[PDB]
Order: C-alpha cells, then sequence, then structure tokens
C-alpha cells in the first residue's frame, strides 16, 4: 500500500500525505522511506460558505 | 516443623517445582494476553490515525 501504491490511510505510511515510499533491506527486518507532503508557512484568511 | 533438615529436602522440592510451575504458567498466560491486548491497542492506534 505504499511502495506499490498511494496511500490515503492517514499515518499510515509517514506524517503528511503520503506520496510514495522505497524500500530497503535491513538485517532481520524492512526500513520505509516515506516520502510525504507537509504543508508550510500557512497564513489567515478571511472566509465564507 | 516435623521434618529434619534432610527429609525436609525431599517435600521442599516437591512444593518448589510446583509453584514454579504455577508462577510459569501465570507468566505464560500474561503472555498470550498480552499479545491480544496489544493487537487491540494497535488496531485502536490505527482507528485514532
Ligand atoms: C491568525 O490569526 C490569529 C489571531 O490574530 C493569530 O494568533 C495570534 O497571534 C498573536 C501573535 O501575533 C498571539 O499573541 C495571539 O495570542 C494569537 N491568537 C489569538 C487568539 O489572537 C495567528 O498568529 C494568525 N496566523 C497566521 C499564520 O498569521
Amino acid at each position: 500500500e505504499c511502495v506499490l501504491g498511494q496511500s490515503k490511510r492517514v499515518d499510515f505510511c509517514g506524517k503528511g500525505y503520503h506520496l510514495m515510499s522505497f524500500p530497503q533491506s535491513a538485517p532481520h527486518g524492512v526500513v520505509f522511506l516515506h516520502v510525504t507532503y507537509v504543508p508550510a508557512q500557512e497564513k489567515n484568511f478571511t472566509t465564507a460558505p | 516443623s516435623r521434618l529434619d533438615k534432610v527429609e525436609a529436602e525431599v517435600q521442599i522440592d516437591r512444593l518448589i517445582t510446583g509453584r514454579l510451575q504455577s508462577l510459569q504458567t501465570y507468566v505464560t498466560q500474561q503472555l498470550i494476553r498480552a499479545a491480544e491486548i496489544r493487537a487491540s491497542a494497535n488496531l485502536a492506534a490505527t482507528k485514532m490515525s
């Protein structure tokens, strides 16, 4: 769900909006490099429905 | 109170073996219950996110 696709599940693959992941092999395990999109530099606006 | 230190060991070793087995049974069942509690806690951490 994260190397073979893009997941919409929140915090399943990294903190942020998941873009993609890269698997790396570790001894007796696996390491995922989760690439996410994190919004930055917010600014206040007035809004309306 | 009834037996001397050589006849008492025959009985005390029986008691020790039995009580150690009681503790072992308790700990084994606590591990098996902790696995299920951890599955439930992982599900709750997934539902939170
Ligand atoms: C969006 O507006 C709020 C409200 O003005 C800003 O929050 C205040 O920031 C000031 C510092 O400049 C604090 O002293 C206040 O306590 C904050 N809150 C409130 C309730 O007034 C907030 O900084 C603005 N956000 C952006 C990104 O501009």
